[PDB]
């Protein structure tokens, strides 16, 4: 029930002044003094003042007598402190806070000092690559470009997609001005059916848009190569067993052996092709081994010959790793 | 003016582990008179109000989790998590109110360390509307990956592209504690339609090789 | 009804300690004080000193001055010594017993100063060359091979059978573990009509066993299920692959089926199974994830299903593993 | 510190007769003041908590038979044993508590002497369970033998085997004085499946001829 609520964020002409508020509710405002905390962008928290409501008692901090003045109206139950002849030094955030005991804080107000003007930012979509593409998941957003000065504030589907969303932080750009992405990510299953758009809300200049990313407007295959080593669990036998995956090919024609030293292992055996939900074939190759030629850290490797290959063949070695 | 004085500067804790980060001022924070020692700790988490969790060097606020404890006198403190959670991933800040004006720490920065995480790399071309206006601008995006460190490299008609790109990276995730990055190749309408592909090379340490994702201009 | 119950044989690790306990039973614990005497590898005996419950007086031989720490715990029974800073020199038998005069002894603890950790003793059953291939009475045993430290204990149906029996000290084998035979002589008659049962226990690595030797012992083959992460190299693609391979398995017969929570997953292609070398068959199953939910730690798990196993359904978890 | 000395180190004496065992102390162990001898007897056999037989240098115990009596004042004890029996076959301690620290005697080891006992010989193959390990180890037991001496020679497909051996002799034998051993081979699942002919040849002193047992590979 006790709560801080400061003044919005706000641009400010060098050499100008401000004048941020507290407004004070859920208790008696002339029960504690309100305190101001300077906070420049990431660096340590510096304390300016404190104004007491109530006795209209006030200290402040020698660094900031002269650049900041507190005051406070009981009627209003809201505290103020008045920045004045800003500079570029003064851009920060600026928050106000309860008692000698800060349990309770505003949400901060961020005062830029710049010459420029605000601006509103203009809201591109980040179209998602394609249904099934993705076969699972895609990825999909906006892009909040050129506005002035901070805060943006992004949502999608108002409030609803929160799950996998990516607000980043905002860059300031050569040009003068703030850029922003936010991504989610979302099943590709739903893309196409599920509408998403975002909330894009930058107060500074009263701009409000929701832009509705929708999916954009629109033969051999190398196979690819991964060996696995033996389930730690198979290392309970003796004799392991080494895997070469080849999946994401086409055509269905393909040759896979394995080799050791100069001289080429024998006991293994391929699984036959098999169609990937994708249109390409994958199958998978397993070399046996006695599990003491496989600790004494040889080297195995899986060759594939396939048509789609540079020279219609490629080896992917595999051995016992020493890890830290 | 009394000083504040945190260590370490950041830390790197596994879920579970247990951590103590220190805070020392230069004069001290324990009046005689009450045997009391004037002294807070502070969780501040991106972009938001700061937290007071311990008051009095070790008074655990109402709804602050046992997992947190301060102890200290005089001019040395310390503010320990037992079992360290997702959560507990923010900044922790020290401040004396012994005398004014009130002084705080430079703080420091809770990591959680989580397993290497390789990036998911996505690439997103400009849109019309946004041709219309006489800029391209590209995004790739980095997905939930771990350690921090990260690099994208543009490629535009197989060329190496330099100081026209920018990139954004996350607060490291509440629950699965990976960080996300995205960076914007930004060029004119006029650049972007007199190349043709448009390539971006993502290189991080959970990836074996360079791993790259692209797109040529024409191409639906 | 006196007794003197000593703790458990352990290893130590050089320049770690120990702290044996005795446990009196059977008499007034204050009565009589409780010595500690070593012995050292089969050899000598040395007397430590001794500690008097009732009074705490107590005294020392001064050569374990500074490596012993005889105590008491009047209410617990008890008297412990405690052995600071081992060395080789203190691998040896510890032994408490009551009073000057030493009628009641403990059954001593043997400590083992070494950087091997303790192993668990595997037991393989020694069988009687048959039915009067030995005449009119034949022999049995129980193999108790690789595991450390000693000492382990043998018995024969649970204390029944005594007569007869031949425990052979264990030996140290090259591969640095204890290995040990215990043999007992039975008439062919009762071979075969009566059980025979050798109960091994090895409480240093809590591991009791109960081999039954049987006389020798002269179509479906259970599937062995092991679960292999994505490759290294897979891993720079959105979308990775977890693999399942069932192999040794007979008849061709089989159902493998993968899933998450409490929700099945989908995504998936199991290959046709494959003739193996050895006449069993194999395959793999390959469900498709996106890379995301891998690295988010969830456990995957492949149920496999099968005449041959034990309720025909088994299932093997796998998931990001936290390596060091 | 007093210092006890036993004769002799050890001792082979024939089921009936009759020792002496002598123990020696480097100060005297008499008592002016009660006239008491302050010595005392221990049996110990293998891996067990010794025995007291006699106390105060000739007061045998509750349960020590009457074969067994203590004699000896002031520097020089013994004990005797009138009639040997087979489950005397022990170690004999004796151990002054006159004064601190308490000290004992090397000790005496007593073996029985008996008739020649020629070993019983079998012969065991490698469980099925072992041999999924990876490993074959084949045992061969020589039963309730007498002279001690004995030898076993294993042979794989009539080869002789050399180096990768291992025996292990029990005690003598409380009841029939005899001995035990047990001679295991061990070679690799590999090594082990690759030869046919399992051979293993005694060879004692009550054999009139070598002995051998022996197993073709097979389930039967």
């Amino acid at each position: 029930q006790v709560q801080l609520v400061q003044s919005g964020a706000e641009v400010v002409k060098p050499g100008a002044s401000v004048k941020i508020s507290c407004k004070a509710s859920g208790y008696t405002f002339t029960d504690h003094a309100i305190h101001w905390v300077k906070q420049n962008p990431g660096q340590r928290l510096e304390w300016i003042g404190y104004f007491s409501p109530g006795n209209d008692d006030f200290k402040y901090n020698e660094r900031f007598k002269g650049k900041a003045t507190l005051t406070a109206d009981t009627s209003a139950s809201t505290a103020y402190v008045e920045l004045s002849s800003l500079r570029s030094e003064d851009t920060a955030v600026y928050f106000c806070t309860r008692s000698l005991n800060m349990a309770y804080w505003g949400q901060g107000t961020l005062v830029t000092v710049s010459s420029a003007s605000t601006k509103g930012p203009s809201v591109f979509p980040l179209a998602p690559s394609s249904k099934s593409t993705s076969g699972g998941t895609a990825a999909l957003g906006c892009l909040v470009k050129d506005y002035f000065p901070e805060p943006v504030t992004v949502s999608w589907n108002s409030g609803a997609l929160t799950s996998g969303v990516h607000t980043f932080p905002a860059v300031l750009q050569s040009s003068g001005l703030y850029s922003l992405s936010s991504v989610v990510t979302v099943p590709s299953s739903s893309l196409g059916t599920q509408t998403y758009i975002c909330n894009v809300n930058h107060k500074p200049s009263n701009t409000k848009v929701d832009k509705k990313v929708e999916p954009k407007s629109c033969q051999p295959r190398e196979p690819q190569v991964y060996t696995l080593p033996p389930s730690r669990d198979e290392l309970t036998k003796n004799q392991v067993s080494l895997t070469c995956l080849v999946k994401g090919f086409y055509p269905s024609d393909i040759a896979v052996e394995w080799e050791s030293n100069g001289q080429p292992e024998n006991n293994y055996k391929t699984t036959p092709p098999v169609l990937d939900s994708d249109g390409s074939f994958f199958l998978y190759s397993k070399l046996t081994v006695d599990k003491s030629r496989w600790q004494q850290g040889n080297v195995f490797s899986c060759s594939v010959m396939h048509e789609a290959l540079h020279n219609h063949y490629t080896q992917k070695s595999l051995s016992l790793s020493p890890g830290k | 003016d009394i000083v504040m004085s945190q260590s370490p500067d950041s830390l790197a804790v596994s879920l579970g582990e247990r951590v103590t980060l220190n805070c020392k001022s230069s004069q001290s924070l324990l009046y005689s008179g009450n045997q009391k020692n004037y002294l807070a700790w502070y969780q501040q988490k991106p972009g938001q109000s700061p937290k007071l969790l311990i008051y009095w060097a070790s008074a655990r606020e109402s709804g602050v989790p046992d997992r947190f404890s301060g102890s200290g006198s005089g001019t040395d403190f310390t503010l320990t998590i037992s079992s360290v959670q997702a959560e507990d991933v923010a900044v922790y800040y020290c401040q004396q109110y012994y005398s004014y004006p009130l002084t705080f720490g430079a703080g420091t920065k809770l990591e959680l360390k989580r397993t290497v995480a390789a990036p998911s790399v996505f690439i997103f071309p400009p849109s019309d509307e946004q041709l219309k206006s006489g800029t391209a601008s590209v995004v790739c995006l980095l997905n939930n990956f771990y350690p921090r460190e990260a690099k994208v490299q543009w490629k535009v008609d197989n060329a190496l592209q330099s100081g026209n790109s920018q990139e954004s990276v996350t607060e490291q995730d509440s629950k699965d504690s990976t960080y996300s990055l995205s960076s914007t190749l930004t060029l004119s309408k006029a650049d972007y339609e007199k190349h043709k592909v448009y390539a971006c090379e993502v290189t991080h340490q959970g990836l074996s090789s360079p791993v790259t994702k692209s797109f040529n201009r024409g191409e639906c």
